[PDB]
């Protein structure tokens, strides 16, 4: 294990074999588990020499060692990744994508993935240097199963970083050029390829409806719903995120998710032991209950209302907040018959129990839902029968307390129902 | 309406 | 994985 001083001496020797052995020693230092001396190698001015070695086509070993050494530097902080970019490594790594040695080409893919992963600026700069075409050419085979497993996983991960980081979102034509290959990877039989492809789709759908439409037009929703029921949590999490992003779009885009059969997976999703899966599944439900009345009816027909009642009754608090949003959206756009069905499933008591949470937003959300249920009660004439339900389960002496609350929205949204339905 | 997050 | 960078 060399010192940084000895590595500098070997690289400054102008002896190609001495530089190769010094670069390999640098690669081994940067491959330690415990505190790789990335900053020490940067301060020694070694990055420009590593980048120069990337072009030594006659010495492919020294290309590989510097690429690996630069890859570990670019995996560090934003300032350490900037040092790799400032050394001119982006066009050099893009030239390495055409290397006849798979391990060298793969190392270049890895490095560009670390660089693009820093943020939208380096992502777009990697795209401006023209990385997409050679990256895609590496996947231009009729069957992905003929490619090496690790090689395929690294390409999927790097392409996935080219899809990440809004503000700004990736360029439209870049996503356009990337998307057919990404759909191929979304159908590959490897669990890691599937996870990273799902994450990329989730990045691309985390945008305005026009971005969601590009992805939905490629027909990936049925495959996303299929991966939604996988046994691997690393696959379900990005798939559910992508599904949740799509249902934030138009009602027609939400309908494609429903048509693909997504609602049949939610009984297990809404009872998933992983807290974040329950929260994201409930958030997805809140954006489906904000849809049309025929889409709310699909939620009813799949028996999902009792599961919303359960999540509202017992879940992590952030999941219960998403459930309160789901009920408020349900009662805001639902029919009277649908709202009556919600009350018959026992929504009132867990709704009243959450009026004790010190979070001010969920109180406003719950008071909104109670108002919408009372509007359905006025149309039927049972405005008083509902008032007794809220009184019997202790909800009446929780609304009276919200009258003496500091926030001015709950201020009025508590006296209103006292004056109309109880006084 | 839709909560984007 | 959903990590920005991987070290090798």
């Amino acid at each position: 294990n060399w010192s940084v001083e000895d590595i500098v001496k070997g690289i400054n020797s102008n002896n190609l074999e001495s530089q190769l052995q010094a670069t390999q020693a640098a690669r081994k230092l940067l491959s330690r588990e415990k505190q790789p001396p990335i900053d020490n190698i940067i301060r020694a001015g070694l990055i420009p020499k590593f980048v120069s070695f990337l072009g030594k086509t006659d010495c492919s070993p020294i290309q590989f060692e510097s690429a690996w050494a630069l890859t570990n530097i670019a995996s560090g902080t934003s300032e350490q990744t900037k040092a790799v970019v400032d050394g001119g490594a982006i066009p050099a790594f893009i030239s390495l994508l055409a290397s006849p040695h798979a391990h060298i080409s793969e190392q270049a893919v890895w490095a560009l993935g670390n660089i693009a992963g820093d943020g939208s600026a380096f992502r777009d700069l990697v795209i401006k240097h023209g990385a997409i075409d050679p990256l895609l050419a590496l996947l231009a085979v009729p069957d992905l199963s003929t490619l090496a497993c690790g090689y395929l996983r690294n390409l999927t991960w790097t392409l996935s970083n080219l899809c990440r980081n809004k503000n700004p979102a990736p360029p439209l034509d870049a996503v356009e050029q990337i998307l057919p290959t990404l759909v191929r990877l979304l159908h590959h039989n490897d669990p890691e390829v599937l996870a990273d492809s799902c994450w990329a789709i989730s990045y691309l759908t985390d945008g305005p409806n026009e971005r969601i439409e590009m992805v939905v037009k490629k027909g990936v929703v049925p495959q996303l719903v299929k991966l939604l029921g996988a046994t691997e949590l690393p696959i379900v999490t990005p798939a559910l995120r992508a599904i949740g992003n799509i249902v934030t779009g138009t009602d027609e885009q939400t309908q494609k998710v429903i048509d693909a059969g997504a609602l049949a997976v939610f009984p297990s999703l809404l009872t998933n032991p992983k807290t974040n899966i329950q929260k994201e599944a409930t958030w997805t439900m809140s954006n489906i209950t904000a849809g049309r009345q025929d889409q709310i009816q699909q939620v009813v027909n799949h028996g999902l209302v009792p599961f919303l009642v359960g999540v509202l009754s017992k879940a992590d608090f952030k999941t219960q907040k998403e459930a309160a949003w789901a009920i408020t959206n349900y009662t805001s756009g639902g029919t009277v018959e649908q709202i009556v069905y919600l009350v018959h499933c026992g929504i009132i008591e867990p709704l009243m129990n959450l009026l004790s949470a010190k979070d001010t937003k969920i109180i406003q959300v719950i008071l909104d839902a109670i108002s919408n249920i009372f509007q359905a009660a006025e149309k039927l004439g049972e405005t008083e029968k509902l008032s007794i339900m809220i009184e019997e389960c202790g909800g009446l002496d929780k609304i009276e307390a919200l009258q003496r609350h500091e926030n001015e929205s709950v201020y009025k949204a508590s006296l209103n129902l006292i004056e109309k339905y109880f006084s | 309406g839709r909560k984007t997050r």
